[PDB]
DNA sequence: GTGATATCAGCCAGATCGTGCGCCGGGCCAATTGGCTT
DNA sequence: AAGCCAATTGGCCCGGCTGGCTGATATCAC
């Protein structure tokens, strides 16, 4: 992943791999007993916000060709409550199997 | 065929039977017998369906009374 | 592929438990004698008035008073109406006016 | 002009309310013998229309069922996570079809009460009337009686009654045939150096079919401490 | 062909090693397309045909080891031939193999085949060479079991090639066996899958050919558009007249003398006259040898068996004629069963015993006149039903596979049995 | 038996769980004890 | 519970005492849920009170929302506090200002209405739309007299 | 549609407001229309999701007639007589692409010289013949002319004088039965063979020695190949390669004619004769809409001349201008220890 | 008589029987009214006339209730116009009559002739408005507040305008600018207004599915979670009993292990007689010794 | 633990005037009329 | 001239626009 959070272009991605990395916010929640034992036992505190990245489905494979970022911010034409956008294309070589 | 036991688990606790679907998942991780089927969902659904048609439907026991299928 | 939730919450609670905390049965009665038992916690103020959801009716303690509620603003009819806009004067002669041509 | 002239003597009525009033004051085992008298002595279409109409009438006479059960004053409502309102990612929600037809006669319904309790002439009771029972009858069967009511897209309304017929119908697409897990599917090929009771699987296919066993296998083996990490094992797919 | 299904008179007389012109290929595209439509639609007909097959006769299981029955159908072997010498019937391995005696058969006597015998080939070789044409045999048409079916008369399951066990589900096998060779039966009277359909659906055929009712002298009227046949039996009854269309090719002349069931035209003969006319026996015979004329046109082998679940299916009920006083009321079709039952409780402590008459109906109409809602109401007609369902109050046992597999429980057939379990 | 051909068909696998279920598929759905043909009675696998 | 147990299925016609047996309370409300907070409103299709609660062991207000307090009718909003899955079990009902027909016996062919009391379906339309009278009671013996 | 709403509004609106303060600008309402053509171009049964396959595929979407769709029938209600080859198709829609499911007969191809009439009908061109002269005078002929006259074969031998030589000539008839005619009647010839089938269709080698169930099948299945990262053209193809190919639109071509200035794999810049330089951009490991690649390749050189109509890049599938959807490869006719059993 | 499948046309045909009136009509109306309400005032009033007053005076009551019932029954026609004027958008035309029948009603009722000016105008003020408020009401399955849907209705008004003035689709900043509110803001106002889609719509061109049956249930049980959940409890079960008895019951008591009730400090050093920092000191000295790298090991994976 | 003030939501009213929504096949039942029958 | 016994045809259903006024809620504060 490159500053903003994006797979870099050349990168080759397997199936489970993160190509965009995406947070969000889930705010105040109950958790039961024993995960709250087990944070106080290694005391990892809880951030709030969970993941939602954006991973390669499975039996996916090849490498990374483009990244296509849109922004809100930057005059592009989003749709209403759609900040921000990302695709990225990912090619491979198919040889003939049986 | 005659299979009714393929069947039955074909139907129940691979597709409808939710209290089934986790109980047959933790018994072949813990390595013991797969639980007895339950009721399928459709079943509860077609049920409560044709109750808010104006419909008595209703199941009975040996005796004539009502089971109400929790 | 498309992702939906309905606004619920699950949770792993076993709720086998070991003990529940005590609760009090408060019992209320129907006016056609249909009576019923609430169980509410104890560190718990008793609600005097209930609606009993199994005749849609209104219902009251066995043993509390019976309160009495008026109306907050009564509903507006045409004869309120018509006495803010008309004056009493006016609606008697308007009536002699009309029993007459009756009798005529 | 005959109520002002002969109110008394008779009693009229319209509506569902006067089939309810009949169905009350109903006389079957009177209706059954005579029908039967006439299968005995009359002939021709009259001995079929008798025939028929015993069918439906002897019902009631013995059963436990009543006539009046042909009438509603309360109408059932479905659980709501039968009839879902589902939050689509992006804010949009997404219905179930029966919200609508249960709004339309709880509309109504408020309305006519309205009007009852406020006073008004009979046309407009009457239309409102009509309009409730239109909105029932929608809610049970739509398309059955005049047009079918329909939404954007202008397509009908689906009803209590579209969910149990047809090839898509709770009894014929959920009962009698329906998803399984555990399952796989692919394109097959040929290998004759197979026995007779042989089939070769891809291991791809083989190894989700089988995570559970494998997990618990593994586990059994030591080659993981618990079924997480052997969840996780498998997963990542090691050689092991 | 052309366009129209009629023959161009201009063969292609080049074969594709030579190549064809271009009008020849033109030609041959219609034919083609018009397979291939064919083709297309015959997938959807012969699933309906089987769904509404397996829906008559989901409920029949064996569930005996054997009823006991003296009683069977004479079955025709070693047909005559033209030298004098006893020759096998050609259509033995579908009409006797893999079924039982209901008899001994002695010649000469001489036990030649015992009864209850698996009945192969070295058996009808024994009796053709001891010189026997018909044989009784067993069949499910001819069951007395209290029960469903049972085994001895069922007879071998020619799947495993042994005696069917007590748990089998022979009507689904024979639905599925008949329905499956529906999509090889290519498309004035129906010739292909339609005649099938017509024929397990007790309809009226296309090309109705009346059948004579009693012996006797014809005669022929004649008239503008219009013609007719009347008969006047020997025992000098009431005349019966018969009309037909000027079309119609006729078959029996003037003057001439006609049998009980002779037809007097071309064409195909409807089943509910032959019923009337000639019994259950006749119509069976009927039925079997109509249905099998279909699927031997096209290569198709079947036992008869098969066919004969399907007909004993629609022949199970009576419609009431007279009212009698058995509380039936007239023209309401009631199971065998149930009238018999209901006419020995009457004739004890009473004094008329109501009648009725054989009824044949087709699949659909049998299988939605059952005992069970449940399996009705998932068939077909949902609406009507259950609205007749519900003002009936009918109660629901749950004896059938649709039921026990919709609710979720083990079917009563195969492993399900409680003899088992 | 399965009507297969081998130019583009696909087949579907299923995974019996129970001891039932996995004696009703070794005994009685088992590929070896299946020769025969159910509408009439010969064999159907035999080399084609 | 148990499959093996069912003896029968049975289906009648139901009546308004089962109808209102069946529910656990009336709606008499069509909102369904709050724009904003996206909750269910009181007396709606949707409703806590009636159709159980939204979340496992939890109220409407949020006064109880522990497993601790299981079985217990919060006073303030009146749910219980129990797991959500009741939703797919419990019924309501709605109370009409006047009777209604059923359309199942009214228009299938043939009409089960029209053959009991003996009116043809074009009268019997006619009668339950509002558009003709019905006499449903005379006095024979007086009128005569 | 949409302006009959507008005008609609125009109207009311001018009607039930005031006068003298109206202008034009003020009474047109233009969303009903721009509603209208949003409706049409999205969520419509005859605006459909291209094919990019290959070029041919793509060429065949266009040029696709369809019997079903917005104002025409269904597929459910389409009968057994409305799917048939009628004789009045020959030279208007081919007989041999269609669909293989439940569509078959209600989707074609318009034929390689077929042309719409102004009317919406399908003409077809003939050869002109008088007096037993096959002239060069072409006429374009609808169903109802061509059921009038009676049409000749294309391939009749002639003597070379333009004149028919046997004397009994295989014609079509008014019902578009065959028969055998003298050479006086005859008044019309096919322009040419392989007049009657598609574009699909013309690329089957040998097709008179196939049955028609299997042309049919080769037609809907060339139209499935992907294009491979390294093309190759038939050995032993059909004439309609080159010209599919280049028609289909997926091959750079010259507009005006020059010189090729400079190359690289990205762009050609040609300068062209009239002085004015022009530079082509190609596609390089694209994606068309089925998930295939679309890349596009370099025949000229930088000292070569080009005229206007030459081919400067390769398409997808296409190898020097001719369209190339698969690979030659040594074929054995034998059946190999059971490995090719059965289709395999 | 005569009932058809179109109620609209039943009503409009019943509704035309009764004639109009005219203003001297309207007047004697709405006199006849005021008398019979009077009248009926006076006799409800406890003191008692002679009989043949009450009589007429119950005359003339029934021709009041009757001249309302004829003023209602002739204004109809005017409900009709304005219910027809606001067809569509939500609700049917039967509806929106109903609604300005009641309107008309309240107009009726809060009716004074002294003004001598014409009964249809205040009539139909009172039906708009009514009209208005039903529909704002009953039009949307997510109820929204009549404030809210005027700001809604407002933002489209001028959103339309911007678009066909100017002929462009206005950004954001032109309507926050325009209506005099924060960006934000006409994004909510934009976010309110959308109507839901329906689970039934089909999405296959052969129509072997609907639009609801690919919607993943994002709030069931997955049975693998289940079992993880369930083997990490045995595990921290079995870990804690590893421990001193004393140690493994104030964890327990603290985190509400066995009834999921969490203490505070006090009422454990209660139960165990010690001082409240005492109590605290146990929890850290176990808490550090599960988190040891010579137990964590076993509870590593879980978290 | 309160406490002030802004929004959040529901209800009510205005007067000139205004008066009519915007394909096939198969099975069955019911209305009509020719032709008897009295 | 009234009533009934049939045929005939038509239809239906099912299978593939501001404004004012008041109490409750919240949101920031003490
Ligand atoms: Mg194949
Ligand atoms: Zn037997
Ligand atoms: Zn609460």
């Amino acid at each position: 992943l490159d500053e903003r959070g994006i797979i870099r272009i050349g990168a080759e991605v397997v199936a489970g791999d993160i190509l965009v990395g995406k947070v969000t916010p889930k705010g105040e929640t109950e958790l039961t007993p024993e995960e709250r034992l087990l944070r106080a036992i290694f005391g990892e505190k809880a951030r709030e916000v969970r993941d939602t990245s954006l991973k390669v489905p499975h039996g996916e494979i090849g490498k990374i060709i483009g990244v296509r970022v849109f922004d809100r911010e930057e005059g592009d034409e989003l749709p209403p409550g759609v900040n921000q956008l990302v695709r990225v294309y990912v090619a491979q070589k198919r040889k003939i199997t049986d | 065929y005659g299979a009714a036991y393929a069947l039955q688990e074909l139907l129940t606790i691979k597709s409808d039977d939710v209290t089934g679907r986790v109980k047959v998942y933790e018994a072949i991780v813990k390595g013991e017998n797969i639980p007895e089927p339950g009721i399928p969902e459709s079943f509860k659904v077609l049920i409560k369906e044709m109750q808010s048609l104006c419909l008595n439907v209703e199941v009975l026991s040996s005796d004539g009374m009502s089971i109400e299928m929790r | 592929a498309l992702r939906g939730t309905r606004l619920v919450v699950t949770s792993y609670e076993t709720d086998r438990g070991i003990d529940l905390a005590p609760r009090q049965a408060v019992e209320y009665a129907c006016e056609k004698g249909h009576r019923f038992e609430m169980p509410f916690s104890v560190e718990a103020e008793i609600p005097p008035e209930w609606e009993c959801k199994v005749c849609g009716i209104q219902a009251l303690l066995v043993d509390g008073d019976g309160p009495e509620e008026k109306k907050g603003k009564p509903a507006r009819t045409h004869w309120d109406m018509l006495m803010e806009r008309r004056t009493r004067e006016e609606l008697e002669e308007v009536l002699a006016e009309r029993l007459a041509v009756l009798r005529s | 002009e005959l109520r002002d002239r002969f109110g008394t003597y008779f009693d009229g009525s319209m509506g569902a309310a006067a089939l309810q009033k009949r169905l009350e004051s109903f006389d079957l085992e009177e209706e059954a013998e005579r029908l039967r008298e006439i299968i005995r002595t009359g002939k021709g279409q009259k001995k079929t229309r008798a025939l028929k109409r015993l069918k439906v009438v002897s019902a009631f006479l013995q059963t436990a069922n009543s006539p009046k059960g042909m009438v509603l004053d309360c109408v059932p409502v479905i659980p709501p996570d039968l009839r879902p309102m589902v939050q689509l990612d992006g804010g949009r929600f997404a219905t179930s079809d029966l919200n609508d037809l249960y709004r339309r006669v709880i509309n109504r319904n408020n309305r006519l009460k309205r009007l009852l309790d406020l006073g008004a002439p009979e046309i407009i009771v009457n239309n409102e009337k009509r309009m409730l029972q239109e909105a029932v009858d929608a809610l049970f069967d739509n398309g059955r009686r005049g047009r079918p009511v329909t939404g954007p897209g202008n397509r009908p309304l689906k009803s209590l009654s579209d969910m149990l017929k047809g090839k898509q119908g709770r009894f014929r697409q959920n009962l009698l045939g329906k998803r399984v897990d555990y399952s796989a599917r692919s394109v097959i090929v040929v290998g004759p150096q197979l026995k007779l009771h042989q089939c070769g699987l891809p291991k791809a296919m083989a190894l989700e079919l089988f995570k559970p066993f494998v997990m618990k296998r593994l586990v059994d083996l030591n080659h993981a401490q618990n079924i997480k990490s052997a969840k996780r094992m498998v997963e990542r797919g090691r050689t092991v | 062909s052309n366009a129209k299904n009629e023959t161009i008179p201009r063969p292609i007389k080049a074969s594709f090693r030579e190549g064809l012109t271009v009008l020849e290929y033109f030609i041959s595209t219609h034919g083609a397309r018009k397979g291939l439509a064919d083709t297309a639609l015959r997938t959807a007909d012969s699933g309906y045909l089987t769904r509404r097959l397996v829906d008559v006769s989901q409920d029949v299981i064996i569930r005996e080891e054997d009823c006991g029955t003296e009683r069977g159908l004479k079955l025709r072997i070693a047909e005559r031939g033209a030298d004098g010498v006893l020759r096998k019937t050609d259509d033995v391995e579908t009409s006797v193999y893999a079924r039982m005696l209901a008899e001994d058969v002695v010649v000469d006597g001489k036990v030649i085949a015992p009864a209850n015998v698996d009945l192969g080939d070295v058996l009808i070789d024994a009796l053709v060479g001891a010189g026997v044409e018909e044989v009784k045999t067993r069949s499910v048409l001819t069951c007395e079991s209290a029960v469903g079916t049972c085994a001895f008369c069922y007879g071998r399951s020619l799947a495993t090639g042994k005696l069917v066990d007590i748990g089998e589900a022979v009507g689904i096998i024979a639905a599925q066996s008949i329905g499956e060779p529906g999509t090889q039966l290519t498309m004035d009277i129906t010739q292909g899958l339609p005649r099938v359909v017509e024929l397990f659906e007790a309809r009226q055929p296309k090309g109705v050919a009346p059948i004579s009712e009693a012996a006797g002298r014809v005669r022929i009227e004649e008239t503008e558009k219009t013609k007719k046949i009347v008969v006047t039996p020997d025992d000098g009854t009431d005349e019966t007249a018969f009309p037909i269309s000027k079309r119609a090719r006729l078959l029996v002349g003037e003057g001439d003398h006609v049998e009980v069931g002779q037809k007097l035209t071309v064409g195909a003969t409807n089943p509910h006259d032959v019923l009337r006319i000639l019994g259950q026996r006749a119509v069976q015979v009927h039925l079997v040898a109509e249905v099998q004329k279909v699927y031997n046109s096209q290569g198709v082998s079947i036992h008869d068996k098969h066919i004969e679940i399907i007909i004993r299916q629609m022949l199970r009920r009576v419609t009431i004629i007279e009212s009698g006083d058995a509380e039936l009321l007239p023209g309401e079709l009631v199971e065998r069963s149930k009238f018999e039952t209901e006419n020995r409780r009457v004739v004890t402590e009473g004094g008329h015993p109501a009648s009725g008459r054989p009824q044949l109906m087709g699949i659909t109409k049998a299988s939605l006149a059952t005992e069970s809602w449940l399996s009705a109401a998932s068939f077909q007609e949902t609406t009507r039903v259950l609205t007749d369902a519900a003002i009936n109050a009918k109660s629901d046992s749950l004896i059938g596979l649709k039921e026990n597999v919709i609710i979720g429980k083990l079917i009563p057939a195969g492993t399900g049995l409680s003899r088992y379990r | 038996a399965f009507n297969a051909d081998f130019d583009g068909d696909q087949m579907a696998v299923h995974l019996p769980l129970s001891a039932e279920a996995q004696a009703e598929a070794r005994i009685l759905m088992l590929s070896s004890n299946n020769i025969l043909k159910p509408a009439d009675g010969r064999p159907v696998t035999m080399p084609t | 519970d148990d499959v093996n147990f069912f003896d029968e299925l049975r289906i009648g016609l139901a009546t308004a005492d089962d109808i209102r047996q069946w529910s656990h309370g009336e709606v008499k409300k069509p909102e369904t849920i709050n724009y904003r907070t996206l909750k269910p409103e009181k007396d709606g299709l949707f409703c806590e009170k009636i159709f159980g609660p939204t979340r496992d062991w939890e109220c409407y207000c949020g006064k109880y929302k522990r497993v601790r307090f299981k079985g217990i009718i919060c006073e303030r909003c009146g749910v219980e506090v129990t797991r959500a899955k009741v939703r797919r079990e419990r019924m309501g009902h709605i109370e009409l200002a006047a009777p209604v027909t059923h359309i199942w016996y009214f228009k299938g062919v043939p009409s089960r209405l029209g053959y009991l009391l003996d009116l043809a379906p074009k009268d019997l339309e006619k009668v339950i739309y509002f558009a003709a009278y019905m006499i449903t009671y005379v006095d024979d013996e007086r009128r005569t007299r | 549609t949409g302006l009959a709403r507008m005008e609609r509004v125009v109207r009311e609106r001018m009607t039930t407001q005031d006068v003298e303060a109206i202008t034009p600008q003020t009474l047109i309402n233009i969303r009903p229309v721009v509603a209208s053509i949003k409706e049409f171009f999205g969520t419509s049964q005859l605006s459909q999701f291209m094919d990019q396959n290959n070029p041919l595929s793509g060429l065949t979407h266009k040029r696709r007639l369809s019997a079903l769709g917005p104002g025409g029938l269904s597929r459910e209600r389409a009968g057994f007589e409305v799917r048939d080859v009628h004789p009045s198709h020959y030279g208007r829609m081919c007989p041999i692409e269609t669909p293989e499911g439940p569509n078959i007969g209600l989707i074609g191809s318009l034929a390689s010289y077929g042309r719409v009439n102004a009317f919406g009908f399908i003409e077809t061109p003939y050869r002109k013949v008088v007096d037993g002269q096959v002239t060069d005078e072409v006429d374009y002929v609808t169903a109802d002319e061509e059921d009038r006259f009676v049409i000749a074969q294309a391939n009749a031998a002639l003597d070379e004088e333009l004149r028919f030589s046997e004397n009994r000539v295989l014609v079509r008839k008014r019902g578009g039965e065959v028969d055998y005619v003298e050479p006086s009647d005859v008044d019309y010839m096919d322009v040419s063979p392989r007049q009657m089938v598609s574009v699909a269709t013309a690329m089957i080698p040998f097709l008179e020695h196939d049955d028609a169930n299997r042309a049919l099948m080769g037609a809907n299945m060339m139209r499935q190949a992907v294009p491979l990262i390294k093309s190759e053209a038939p050995l032993v193809g059909t004439g309609m390669e080159y010209r599919c190919a280049t028609d289909a639109g997926d091959v750079l071509k010259a507009e005006k004619d020059g010189v090729v200035q400079e190359l690289s794999a990205d762009y050609i810049t040609v300068a062209n004769d009239d002085g004015t330089y022009i530079t082509y951009r190609l596609h390089k490991f694209s994606r068309s809409n089925q998930g295939t690649s679309v890349n596009q390749k370099v025949v000229v050189d930088e000292g070569d001349r080009v005229i206007e109509g030459q081919v400067l890049a390769d398409g997808p599938a296409t190898e020097d201008g001719e369209m190339a959807l698969g690979k030659n490869l040594l074929v054995a006719f034998m059946p190999w220890e059971g490995h090719n059993y059965e289709d395999a | 008589a005569g009932a058809t499948a179109d109620p609209v046309k039943d009503y409009l045909k019943q509704i035309g029987k009764v004639p109009l009136l005219n203003a001297e009509q309207e007047v004697e109306l709405a006199k006849r009214i005021e008398a019979g309400l009077f009248a009926e005032d006076k006799l409800a009033n406890s003191d008692k006339l002679a009989p043949k007053l009450k009589r007429e005076l119950e005359i003339i009551a029934e021709d009041g209730r009757r001249a309302k019932n004829h003023l209602l029954e002739a204004n109809l026609r005017l409900v009709v116009s304005l219910a027809k004027r606001y067809t569509g958008r939500g609700m049917l035309f039967l509806d929106l009559i109903q609604e300005g029948n009641l309107g008309l009603i309240r107009a009726v009722e809060k009716f004074d002739y002294t003004k001598g000016y014409k009964f249809s105008t205040y009539a139909t003020w009172w039906i708009r408005q009514a009209i208005t408020r039903a529909m704002a009401d009953q039009a949307r399955t997510i109820r929204i507040p009549v404030h809210m849907v005027e700001v809604i209705n407002k933002l489209a008004r001028v959103q339309r305008q911007m678009l066909q003035d100017l002929g462009r689709e206005p950004t954001p900043e032109e309507l926050a600018k325009e209506l005099d509110m924060t960006p934000e803001k006409v994004i909510e106002v934009q976010k309110y207004g959308r109507e839901p889609i329906s689970l039934h719509t089909p999405l296959g061109e052969d129509g072997d599915s609907e639009f609801g049956d690919l919607i993943e249930d994002s709030e069931a049980v997955v049975p693998a979670d289940a079992v993880s959940f369930t083997l990490l409890q045995e595990q921290l079960h079995s870990v804690l009993d590893t421990l001193s008895e004393r140690e493994a019951g104030v964890v327990s008591m603290r985190f509400g292990l066995t009834d999921g009730q969490p203490k505070t400090l006090d009422e454990i050093g209660k139960v165990y007689g010690v001082t409240r920092e005492r109590i605290r000191q146990i929890e850290s000295k176990t808490m550090s010794k599960l988190r040891h790298p010579s137990r964590s090991q076993v509870l590593r994976d879980y978290l």
